[PDB]
């Protein structure tokens, strides 16, 4: 009986130790799931590759046996085109930098457009600001800037 | 030794669960390396101009 | 084993690439939360009345 | 005559399995990540890789941290020299100190 | 033989348990490294001291 | 007890690995407190105006 008691006690202690380690792993995954519920679903996340692959827009929770399932809605750019760019535009001895965007060119004319989508616009003084002269910035180009 | 194996067979299935635990650890190490380093879908390269 | 397809981006000091369209993609992520609860009686398991 | 520890470890029933990914494949993955980061910015982590000049990428990073990009475009050589000196310093600190 | 079997079984069980705890610690470090590769290398992070 | 020490010596190196584990935990606690609280490099103080 003492032999059997020692063997069954060892078996039960092994089971309890394995259950404790698996419970620690499950608690780590549950903490990650709670963080994902707080940040993906209840808001919008700027963290890269958190809340899915791409630029995160929305997330939805779904129930599951012994877990949770997230449906991450993301924004993926699709069709790109080659363009010629420049860091600044030299106009009347002044360096013009874009406010929020990027200078592009279709070969002949220069446009300023946003970075994640191709929506070209005429370079005016409303979307560009002035800082310095044209002999400091490397790669500056000559163009006119429309004044409304 | 054959007699030691015949006496060790009385103790049940401790060897099988030790082997299962070590196999789980060995698979988990490759899973860790794969989820850290294999994050890019294509093998990019630098142009020869530097 | 093969790590992936070989790619070589056309880098230049006056060339940029800007997307003109997009896709809306829905992905799925599964995370365990809880496991099955257990309770063990010693006297019934080891001895059995 | 000089028996190794690894010989006794192998002979007593303990075996060390090789990793699935060799160090050459790890270096290839790291090289791909570096080439994507250098030549495409953050665009290779959200879809297809989009080329951009590195100075304009650095201006995007400075606009990210809250500094206007004319600070980069008028101080580009100083920032490049500071980065090259910092990489030289981290090489020297890695070669000298062994801890 | 039974005494030696019990001693070696206890030694092997202690080794397996210590390796399991070390594997949990290494997996936590690997998850942190995967998050750092996802956020630092593949983007720009606004988190302070990350 | 000398007889108990002589009989305990036959069981190998359990005592050393148990002492090593407890020493590792003891060092880890101080590392935890240092990495939580000592995030600042200089001891700033409040001006006498409140
Ligand atoms: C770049 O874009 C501009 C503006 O869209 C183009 O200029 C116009 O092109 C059309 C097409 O012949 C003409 O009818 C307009 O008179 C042009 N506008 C001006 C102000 O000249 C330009 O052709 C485009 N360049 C290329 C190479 O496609
Ligand atoms: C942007 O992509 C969408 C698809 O994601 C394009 O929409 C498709 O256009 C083709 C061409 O006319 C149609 O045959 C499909 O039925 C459209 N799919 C839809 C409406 O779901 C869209 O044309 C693209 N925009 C461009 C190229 O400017
Ligand atoms: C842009 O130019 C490169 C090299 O000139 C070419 O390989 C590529 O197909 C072009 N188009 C796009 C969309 O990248
Ligand atoms: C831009 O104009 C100025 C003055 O008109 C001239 O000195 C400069 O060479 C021009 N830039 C280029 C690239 O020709
Ligand atoms: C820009 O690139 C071209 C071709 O790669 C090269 O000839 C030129 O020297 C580069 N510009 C500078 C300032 O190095």
């Amino acid at each position: 009986i003492d032999r059997l008691i020692t063997g069954r006690l060892q078996s039960l202690q092994t089971y309890v130790t394995q259950q404790l380690i698996r419970a620690a792993e499950i608690r780590a995954s549950a903490n990650l799931a709670a963080t994902k519920m707080s940040e993906c679903v209840l808001g919008q996340s700027k963290r890269v590759d958190f809340c899915g692959k791409g630029y995160h827009l929305m997330s939805f929770p779904q129930s599951a046996p012994h877990g949770v399932v997230f449906l991450h809605v993301t924004y993926v750019p699709a069709q790109e085109k080659n363009f010629t760019t420049a860091p600044a535009i030299c106009h009347d001895g002044k360096a013009h930098f874009p406010r929020e965007g990027v200078f592009v060119s279709n070969g002949t004319h220069w446009f300023v457009t946003q970075r994640n989508f191709y929506e070209p616009q005429i370079i005016t003084t409303d979307n560009t600001f002035v800082s310095g002269n044209c002999d400091v910035v490397i790669g500056i180009v000559n163009n006119t800037v429309y004044d409304p | 030794s054959t007699e030691c194996s015949n006496l060790l067979l009385q103790y049940g299935s401790f060897c099988t669960q030790l082997k299962r635990a070590l196999t789980g650890i060995a698979v988990e190490q490759d899973k860790n390396t794969q989820e850290v380093f294999a994050q890019v879908k294509q093998i990019y390269k630098t142009p020869p101009i530097k | 084993m093969s790590l992936g397809a070989e790619n070589s981006v056309a880098y230049s000091n006056n060339s940029i690439a800007i997307p003109t369209n997009f896709t809306i993609s829905v992905t799925t992520e599964i995370l365990p939360v809880s496991m099955t609860k257990t309770s063990v009686d010693c006297t019934m398991y080891i001895c059995g009345d | 005559a000089a028996r190794d520890l690894i010989c006794a470890q192998k002979f007593n029933g303990l075996t060390v399995l090789p990793p699935l990914l060799t160090d050459e494949m790890i270096a290839q993955y790291t090289s791909a990540l570096l080439a994507g980061t250098i030549t495409s910015g953050w665009t290779f982590g959200a879809g297809a890789a989009l080329q951009i000049p590195f100075a304009m990428q650095m201006a995007y990073r400075f606009n990210g941290i809250g500094v206007t990009q004319n600070v980069l475009y008028e101080n580009q050589k100083l920032i490049a020299n500071q980065f090259n000196s910092a990489i030289g310093k981290i090489q020297d600190s890695l070669s000298s100190t062994a801890s």
